[PDB]
């Protein structure tokens, strides 16, 4: 829901008070992506054990 | 582009194309050259 993927294309384009509100989404998302790698993996961990 | 002898009308505007060549906003920012100065997609400063 950004206006870009990239840091750089957001730190380097918006200003701070504005970057805050679009770099705190890329975080969200790339945050619960994680937690949806690590859930899976760690069920993994006991199929194989 | 900003000093031009007339403008265009809303009925039907023209694009002014600005391609190779390098840039300086200066005129945009420090020089007292406009009444308001406003950015959506960018910074202002940033441009230069």
């Amino acid at each position: 829901g950004a206006i870009s993927s990239v840091l750089n294309d957001i730190l380097s384009r918006l200003d701070p008070p504005e970057a805050e509100v679009q770099i705190d989404r890329l975080i969200t998302g790339r945050l619960q992506s994680l937690q949806t790698y690590v859930t899976q993996q760690l069920i993994r961990a006991a199929e194989i054990r | 582009v900003f000093n031009a002898t007339r403008f265009a009308s809303v009925y039907a505007w023209n694009r002014k194309r600005i391609s190779n060549c390098v840039a300086d906003y200066s005129v945009l920012y420090n020089s007292a050259s406009f009444s308001t100065f406003k950015c959506y997609g960018v910074s202002p400063t940033k441009l230069n």
